[PDB]
């Protein structure tokens, strides 16, 4: 580990999580809308989606169904996990300014060690 | 040509006077003759690393990173010969290491002070196959000036590292997050940029042995030329890898349709 | 300079600051840069460890902290008493890889009233000079501003740290409210208009003038792309034609309702003249 | 008030010493005349550093991270003089500087050793108008125990601290989902927390020369009761700005009144 | 205590240890509690860097690991034909940030029969004794 | 078994040398007997440590981390003594105590050049319930050679390592996002990665009184085998769960039936 | 080897070299191979402090540079005038947890005229020579 090569991880995973943040509240913010649409509809990295349709993979009065529905489900699921990815990137973010912290410190006593030792040896 | 050689096959005392020998040299034609001298030191640090390795036996407590205390004066005395006077100029290239690749360590950074330009070249380009590995957000130059090499010049020089820093900061990004969610209006500039990062290589004409590659030397106004319109989105369509190991725009047009198959 | 001897690059802040004390003593005003002190302490450090007095972190002597504090608290505002007279101090630190935290950055910080932080990031992006707003402090604060410019700087000062908030966000705003795609927006060119040429400081006043622009919305409808060509077009313009409403500005020290009105019309016919 | 002085020209000794003069001068208005003294060290970093100089200069090798082979026994001598005796008792408030942002560095890190209690001043808490701006979640006390502050006294600040919490969890679904898919209770939760989040701001009577305010200093008895009421609803039909700087509930009020 | 000098505390760990050991080797039982074998280190390096010996990991002294192994292994379990008695020793050492791999800490894990270690996210999540169940061992 | 001891109570010079002593023992049998040998210590850090206690006092300048400048000698003389020979045979096997868990401490660091086979153990495999908490990818072996384990045996092995470390550089996306992102071709390594890294424990005689099961002895064939189903696919309908704590692979099967 | 002292070990090196300048300096053709260069150093250290020369960065003495340099430099090519022998030497260094900036590791990239940089990763992954293209040179 280095100060810089830590510094730039942290660098990143701090804008993540930031990103990843707002992510969620859009996220929330259409499944609000969708929620809503939803309840007239049924009287007629977006989480697993994609792949659950593509695993089990292999009109308009139904179209409009299989969509409207399909697309809470989706805004939902984005939403909590942009939701747990923040959490990741949090815990993230507490654990490297540990390991950089411990190393910053380290770094400074292995310096002074080094010229304590060549002063005394003269 | 005068040459003037104290190699690593030498004591401590030899490394740490040759640079005074060169430099001694390079002064007659400056004052003496009153000529354009031309001065290549290689490498500047040597005379720095000599003087550390007797230090200790000189009878000092280190200073920090084992470097011996009067480096920065030591050095000073030193880089203030080296310099253009009224009597006559010198035009001085000095190759400066960085131990264990660090800009901090006490010497590469005591140095930048005494430069006009630097050209800092960085082992993380070097190991994308990007040469010159100049890495173009930590080199600068004391003349990069609209009133001295023009707005052309000067906003295009700006343009290329505001993208290449924009594309900096989205690297790790979308390392992780990826890039669909990317606005269009940014993987443009992820586009530009790597473009930009390539057409930013050239095979040296003293590297053919190294690049399989015949040396090419590009005109200011060839280069100005060639960014502005990589800036301007006039290659949007030609491939990244048509950049890559070029002189001038048109070789990168040339070799685009080359890889066209 | 490089070459001369230690004790020379040590002394030479304490004998300028003596030079710029016979103008503070004197009910003069005096201002004093020192450029860098980082080096200084280089000088002193190496005469400490030639004289071998123990070494310290960063094998700094025991009395770095002391040589640099005995010298920025000579500067200082004096009372009518003494003859009202002040010295003001920029002192230059170079940090390393930005670490403020270093020993001599730290002390000097310390020190000081306050910190004009720069960034390379910020400098490279287009934002020049490249000062961290964020960051940079005065603890003098507006004790110190003039009345016209705190009549702007506040609320600019208010929709920057706003903007900072969300800033991150517009990258991968795939969908922000236009409450928040408001402050971008501001954010945005707020930010452009603190953008700035070298050799070409400006006049309370002419500052003012601009600032007023966009912060009372008018930029924002423009494009950032444009703000460093408007401002530079628009403030030849006021310097050439409303000399006398930059005379009243100055003159009264604020903005007064009335300037105000005509700064408004100044700014919507030049900016309409500015988009045909 | 007595001002003793260590200003930053003096050498380190000096800076180092300072903090033990202002303390003799406190244990006497406790010793000698066995009053409650307050004691002022500001800044708490400034005193380590001035230890290390000094350290250094008498040539001791510096431990981790720089400081002083003493710097537990050079923090402890002093630290310990400040107590409650059986004449009196002096009572310190301590300005604290982390270095690096480092609450493991070893300055900081020993000085939390003797700390009894943090007070946070918030600059986000001023921002809300809310003056004092101490943040009343992350400041925190060592006899905030039931064993000690006794159940009452616990439970409520226990119960205005969970409030707190809790609308600040729901600050972010205001913002964005709007502030209505919110309960009966929900939407009692944010309501008493906007209440309490005023109850805690106050009137300095150090303020009065500037606020044209007459301060106020609510007593323990008053502040409990105070927030135990918003906590059980007493006050749920009030409205919050009748809240806004007062003392006692009383005057939560009578605002009220004088608020329509 | 806090202003004893080094010496004196670097020492009570030692006195209080033989004291224990009167209870030990008499048939009886002892329990000595160490409150904090963290601070005795950081004592015993001020002794240390004033006598001038060379600072090591974290500043410590290369012997940190025997003034307290030395300490610890005194408590013990005597069989019959010694008395049957015994001490029992719960030393508590004070961790940075959760941080269990440190120096000292690691020392003493290497030492003692077991730990209990208190987390502080237990703590305020209302989980006390804030034991971590599962990191803790016996 | 003859039995040499020199623990943590004795004073340096005496861990300094006890190894030697019990090392002599050794040699007699070997040698003077042409007898092939075990010989087993615990630990053999603390014969290093122990010259790093004394050896300021000797008066010596300190190398890196305080240590000995004769550190690597030292070892030196005395692991060259510790091997098998013309005359007998000495299997031996050392454990070595890490620092701070710093495999990068000069004590730990010197003594890799010793070995012909290391295992490295983990604390965070230890911490995942693995155990032992063997690092798959940091022990080796210098009969890793298909010319001396054969080469299913050799090609199980880098099969395993292989997979292993490719999950290895996926877990950091998987970190942030988890699998769901994740290829269905990825995902599968990830499968198969986890029941191989759980496969990799088993309980011993010795922790049973911690496993709460009863030790087991795979032979090599079965591990050998076991691995290869794993790798090959014929298990990729098992629970992970099933192959945690167990001997050969037939006990992973039922496991699951047992798990249902 | 490991129980030489450390002259020996320090010494070594320069040994060998000189029996391959025989063949150098004959019109023959050498190849050296040094490995390694790091328990050199080690060896080199260990001398030095014992003879009480101050240590120097990283407790090495301050010219551990010059101790390769002036080793590798003897490796050359003689030209006919010199009866075109060689010396082509192939140093090996350890690296620690893949760190090829580390000061060592860079005092000797910067000597010898290449590197061929081997990495665990890539050995792992099955590709053997554990070659790193990227940060090989000649």
């Amino acid at each position: 580990a280095t100060l810089k090569d830590i510094t730039r991880r942290l660098k990143s995973i701090k804008n993540i999580q930031k990103i990843t943040k707002s992510m969620k509240m859009v996220a929330a913010a259409k499944y609000a809308r969708a929620e809503r649409e939803l309840k007239p509809a049924r009287v007629y990295l977006c989480g697993a989606i994609h792949s659950s349709v593509a695993k089990q993979m292999k009109l308009a009065n139904i179209i409009y169904y299989s969509l409207k529905e399909s697309t809470t489900s989706e805004q939902s699921a984005r939403m909590t996990a942009m939701d747990n990815a923040s959490k990741n990137a949090s815990e993230m973010i507490d654990k490297l300014t540990l390991t950089f912290n411990r190393t910053r410190q380290a770094v400074i006593t292995k310096e002074l060690i080094e010229i304590i030792s060549g002063a005394a040896a003269l | 040509v005068a040459l003037v050689y104290g190699q690593m096959n030498e004591p401590p005392g030899a490394r740490a006077r040759v640079a005074l020998t060169g430099l001694t040299v390079a002064e007659y034609f400056r004052d003496q003759e009153g000529q354009d001298v031309l001065l290549f030191i290689d490498n500047i640090f040597r005379f720095t690393q000599a003087g550390s390795e007797v230090s200790a036996l000189l009878g000092r407590i280190p200073s920090a990173v084992g470097y011996q205390p009067t480096l920065a004066t030591d050095m000073g005395t030193m880089q203030e010969r080296i310099t253009t006077t009224k009597k006559g100029s010198i035009t001085s290239v000095q190759a400066i290491y960085v131990p264990a690749d660090d800009l901090t360590d006490p010497a590469p950074a005591t140095t930048f002070a005494h430069l006009d330009a630097t050209t800092v070249l960085s082992r993380a380009i070097a190991e994308l196959g990007i040469y010159p590995a100049v890495d173009p957000l930590d080199s600068t130059s004391r003349i990069m000036d609209p009133n001295i090499v023009g707005s052309e010049h000067y906003d295009v020089a700006r343009g290329v590292q505001k993208i290449l820093q924009d594309y900096k900061s989205l690297q790790d990004i979308i390392a992780i997050l990826g890039m669909d969610e990317l606005s269009e209006e940014d993987k443009l500039t992820v586009s530009r940029a790597r473009k930009i990062q390539r057409f930013l290589s050239q095979p040296f004409q003293v590297a053919e042995v190294f690049t399989g590659h015949l040396g090419k030397l590009v005109p200011l106004k060839e280069t100005i030329k060639g960014f502005q319109q990589i800036l301007a989105g006039e290659y949007d369509h030609l491939p990244e890898q048509a950049f890559y190991m070029v002189g001038p725009i048109e070789e990168a047009v040339a070799k685009a349709d080359k890889l066209a198959e | 300079t490089a070459s001369d001897a230690a004790p020379l690059q040590y002394l030479a802040p304490y004998s300028g600051c003596s030079m710029g004390e016979y103008f503070r003593d004197n009910g003069k005003h005096a201002l004093i840069i020192y450029d860098d002190l980082s080096k200084q302490a280089v000088a002193y450090r190496q005469m400490s460890l030639l004289l071998r007095r123990p070494p310290g972190r960063e094998a700094y002597p025991g009395d770095v902290f002391y040589l640099h504090s005995r010298l920025l608290e000579r500067a200082a505002k004096m009372n009518d008493a003494f003859g009202g007279g002040s010295l003001t101090a920029l002192p230059v630190i170079e940090t390393q890889a930005g670490d403020v935290s270093a020993y001599i950055p730290t002390n000097v910080i310390s020190i000081t009233d306050g910190q004009i932080f720069l960034e390379t990031e910020l400098f490279y992006k287009g934002i020049r000079p490249a000062i961290n707003v964020g960051l940079s402090v005065s603890r003098v604060g507006s004790a110190a501003q003039t009345r016209a410019m705190k009549q702007v700087a506040g609320t600019m000062k208010l929709e920057l740290a706003q903007y900072r908030e969300v800033a991150a966000f517009a990258q991968f705003g795939s969908d922000l409210d236009a409450a928040t795609q408001q402050l971008l927006s501001r954010g945005v060119r707020l930010t452009e208009l603190l953008k700035q040429g070298q050799y070409s400081p400006m006049a309370i006043e002419e500052q003012v003038a601009v600032i007023y622009a966009g912060v009372r919305g008018y930029l924002d409808k423009l494009e950032p792309s444009k703000i460093t060509k408007f401002e530079n077009a628009f403030l030849s313009h006021v310097i050439s034609q409303h000399q006398a409403l930059l005379s009243k500005i100055r003159t009264d020290g604020k903005i007064s309702e009335e300037s105000d009105a005509k700064l408004k019309e100044i700014v919507t016919n030049f900016l309409a003249g500015f988009e045909a």
